[PDB]
């Protein structure tokens, strides 16, 4: 079931937010038109070693 | 506004990298050039780490242990050898308050110097990761490792500087460490142990250093480093070698000065541990405060060192006072030590005596 969660949430990552009305619009709309961290990753690798 | 006052404290060939870069004179006063500092270029410190030069792990810990007293940390920076690894784990451990790292390496070595921010990208090179860099240089590129004499200066004005936090008699420890088989590095230790600086070597792997700690006249010193040295002892003339004799002949004359870990402990937190009875060892030695038991139980307490402590003086059974740590309990309670509490309580107080109406309300 958790894993299933994820999926709707990307789907609905993909899709942002809109009205479904507003979103047809929006649809046809886009139809037309179309460092710091990994060290700090490595340290807390460091301390899991 | 700096730059002229360094202009003029040399009475120039100096630039700032980017932590602080500086040349300095050897005829300076070191005092002058430490206030300076203090007043402008950085705060100041309880604790001064003195260093001279499973080790890895050991080099880590006593980082840690520095980083959370915010000691400062003295190397020579030089990019060959241990220094470059400190300064890497300084930099990790700054990447996760403030680590300050201080080198100590003549601008002679320096093959490329350049005269606002002068960049150098790359002999006797350096790490860049020390925040502070003071070079030393006689004013001739003949290589000369003068230089320590000025940090030896500079560290026996800091010892002699009262510092009010941190207690130690409104004292500093300068705790030296060193881990590096150098003849400067034994010449540094003798002047060291000449003077009040207690130095703390670790077994590990030295070539002096495993030498010393075994150790603890002509012929004892002949049979030892025999094996240890022994290119050192082929290289080294009888001139080299009777000056050996001699200075180690004066470093083992003082033992409370001289600190021994064996490598062989796997004890945890040891790194700390050995430092803390080498202070208190010299606390001792010291005899002024000596006299007055608080004060030595305020250094031990605001270490970790828990056991020793309780015999140095919880043991007493001479005459304890009633009212016994008065203030010294309420800076546990304050300091928050965890399995020390337990020895006032265990030597007991009265705790409603002990927590006054105006205590509790400060607390």
């Amino acid at each position: 079931w958790k894993f299933q969660r994820y999926f709707l949430v990307q789907e609905y990552c993909n899709r942002l937010n809109i009205p479904f009305p507003f979103v047809v619009f929006a649809y046809f709309y886009m139809v037309v038109k179309k460092n710091e961290t990994l060290a700090w990753e490595g340290v807390m690798k460091e301390n899991y070693l | 506004d700096l730059v002229n006052f360094i202009q003029a404290n040399f009475k120039d060939a100096f630039g700032d990298i980017q932590g602080k870069y500086l040349r300095l004179s050897c005829d300076t006063d070191s005092e002058t050039l430490y206030e300076l500092l203090t007043q402008h270029w950085h705060l100041k410190t309880p604790n001064l780490v003195i260093s001279v030069t499973r080790m890895r792990k050991i080099f880590s810990r006593l980082i840690y242990i520095a980083q959370s007293k915010g000691a400062w940390i003295l190397t020579g920076g030089t990019h060959y050898g241990l220094m470059k690894y400190i300064g890497e784990v300084v930099r990790d451990n700054t990447i996760s308050e403030n680590i300050v790292a201080i080198g100590i390496a003549a601008w002679g070595m320096v093959s490329n110097r350049d005269t606002f921010s002068a960049q150098y990208i790359m002999l006797y090179i350096l790490d860049n990761n020390h925040t502070h860099l003071l070079l030393v240089d006689n004013g001739c590129h003949g290589h000369p490792t003068v230089e320590a004499k000025l940090r030896n200066q500079l560290e026996k004005y800091i010892s002699e500087r009262t510092s009010q936090d941190s207690n130690y008699g409104g004292k500093i420890p300068i705790v030296c460490f060193a881990q590096g088989g150098g003849r400067e590095t034994l010449k540094a230790i003798n002047t060291s142990v000449k003077s009040k600086i207690p130095c703390v070597v670790v077994e590990g792997s030295g070539q002096i250093a495993d030498v010393i700690a075994s150790l603890v006249t002509s012929s004892m010193v002949k049979e030892k480093l025999v094996r240890f040295l022994p290119r050192t002892v082929s290289r080294l003339p009888e001139e080299e070698i009777e000056s050996w004799i001699k200075w180690l002949k004066e470093i083992l004359e003082s033992s409370h000065l001289l600190t021994v870990i064996k490598m062989e402990e796997a004890g945890d937190e040891i790194v700390s541990n050995a430092i803390s009875y080498a202070l208190y060892k010299a606390f001792s030695t010291n005899e002024q405060d000596k006299d007055n038991w608080n004060g030595q139980l305020k250094l031990l307490l605001e270490w970790n060192q828990l056991d020793l402590a309780s015999d140095e003086i919880f043991t007493n059974d001479r005459r304890w006072e009633s009212a016994d740590l008065q203030e010294v309990m309420f800076t546990a309670l304050i300091k928050d030590r965890p399995k020390f509490v337990r020895l006032f309580l265990e030597n007991g107080l009265n705790l409603q005596k002990f927590l006054t109406n105006e205590v509790l309300t400060e607390l």
